[PDB]
C-alpha cells in the first residue's frame, strides 16, 4: 500500500457537513519500490492530498523532513514533486493495520494488501 | 505509443485464476475485450494517461495491468478475494509495472471515503443478482460516485434499456461506445455486451 492510495482510502470531501477523519495507519514491514516520475501527475495530484492524513501515515512510518503542505509555484518546483513522488508513491507498507475511526476495528495490511472486508 | 496489437499481444500473457469461484463470477477479461476497451479509453477519450485509475471487480487484473501500461499515474484494483489479488499482485511483478496498488473489499460496501477519489473507473463487473439488483447496476453506482470523470463498464446488451432508464433518473450521461460479445469460461456460451461510457454534467 502506498500512501497515495492511503490517502485516497482515508480522505473525505470537505464540505459544509462534518469532518470526516481517516484510517489510522499502523505499519510493521514496509519496503521501497522505484515507480517511474511523473512529474505531470504528482503536481495534479497535489491539490487532492488530505494532508493532515499524509502527515499522520508519513510520521508513523518514520519518515523525515516530510513537506508539511504544498511550497510556492510547486508545479515548477523539481525538488518538491521528486520528494512527493517518493513519498506518495515508492514507500509502501507491506504488514500493518489501518485502524476504522468510527469503530476502533483494525484492517490488516498483508502483502502490501489492505483487507477492508468483515 | 502502444498499438493495439502489441496491447493485446501482452494482455495475453496475463495469467489468469488458478481456481475460479463460480459464486464471485470469475473469469479474466478477454484480451481483445479488454484491448479495443483500454485503447478507446486511452486514445480517443485520453482517460487513462496520468491519471488515477479505479479498477472495481479487478479479478487476476488484465484491465489493470493494461491500464498501467498506457501510462496511468496509479492504477488501484478492487476485488473481495484475496486469491484473485495475489495472482494480480504476481502478474504486476511479473510485467514489472508498479504503478499499481489494489484493495480487498466488498465493491458494493464502501465508505463515502471513496467519493470522487479517482478520475476514471473501468469494470467488468458481476451480473448475477443480489438483493433484487443486477450486482452489475449495484458496481455502477459505486463507481459513478467514485469517478470524477468518466466510468467505463461492460453490460450485457440485452439489459441495455434498464441501464438508461437508470443514468436518465441518475442524471448521468451515457454513450454506448461499442457492441461487444466474448465467451465464457465452458463450465458456465456467448455473452452480448456493450461496452459504456459514462460521464457527468458540467
Ligand atoms: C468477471 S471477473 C472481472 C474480470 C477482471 N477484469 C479480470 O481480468 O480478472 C469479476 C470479478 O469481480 C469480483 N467480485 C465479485 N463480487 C465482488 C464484490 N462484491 N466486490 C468486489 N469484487 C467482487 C470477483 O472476485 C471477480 O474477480
Amino acid at each position: 500500500m502506498k500512501l497515495l492510495t492511503h490517502n485516497l482510502l482515508s480522505s473525505h470531501v470537505r464540505g459544509v457537513g462534518s469532518r470526516g477523519f481517516p484510517l489510522r495507519l499502523q505499519a510493521t514491514e514496509v519496503r521501497i519500490c522505484p515507480v517511474e516520475f511523473n512529474p505531470n501527475f504528482v503536481a495534479r495530484m497535489i491539490p487532492k492530498v488530505e494532508w493532515s492524513a499524509f502527515l499522520e501515515a508519513a510520521d508513523n512510518l518514520r519518515l523525515i523532513q516530510v513537506p508539511k503542505g504544498p511550497v510556492e509555484g510547486y508545479e515548477e518546483n523539481e525538488e518538491f514533486l521528486r520528494t512527493m513522488h517518493h513519498l506518495l508513491l515508492e514507500v509502501e507498507v507491506i504488514e500493518g493495520t489501518l485502524q476504522c475511526p468510527e469503530s476502533g476495528r483494525m484492517f490488516p495490511i498483508s502483502r502490501g494488501i489492505p483487507n477492508m472486508l468483515l | 505509443k502502444v498499438r493495439l496489437k502489441e496491447l493485446e499481444s501482452r494482455l495475453q500473457q496475463v495469467d489468469g485464476f488458478e481456481k475460479p469461484k463460480l459464486l464471485l463470477e470469475q473469469y479474466p477479461t478477454r484480451p481483445h475485450i479488454a484491448a479495443c476497451m483500454l485503447y478507446t479509453i486511452h486514445n480517443t477519450y485520453d482517460d487513462i494517461e496520468n491519471k488515477v485509475v479505479a479498477d472495481l471487480g479487478c479479478g487476476c487484473g488484465v484491465l489493470s495491468i493494461g491500464t498501467a501500461m498506457l501510462g496511468a499515474g496509479l492504477c488501484v484494483g478492487f476485488d473481495i478475494d484475496e486469491d484473485a489479488l495475489e495472482i494480480f499482485n504476481r502478474n504486476a511483478e511479473e510485467f514489472e509495472l508498479t504503478n499499481i496498488d489494489m484493495v480487498q473489499c466488498d465493491v458494493c460496501l464502501l465508505s463515502n471515503r471513496m467519493s470522487k477519489s479517482f478520475d476514471t473507473v473501468i469494470m467488468n463487473p458481476p451480473f448475477g443478482t443480489k438483493n433484487n439488483k443486477g450486482t452489475d447496476m449495484a458496481f455502477l453506482k459505486t463507481a459513478l460516485e467514485m469517478a470524477r470523470t468518466a466510468v467505463y463498464s461492460l453490460h450485457k446488451s440485452s439489459t441495455r434499456e434498464h441501464v438508461q432508464k437508470k443514468a436518465a433518473e441518475w442524471k448521468i450521461k451515457i454513450d454506448i461506445i461499442a457492441e461487444l460479445r466474448y465467451d465464457l469460461p465452458a463450465s458456465y456460451v456467448d455473452i452480448e455486451v456493450d461496452l459504456i461510457r459514462f460521464s457527468f454534467h458540467h
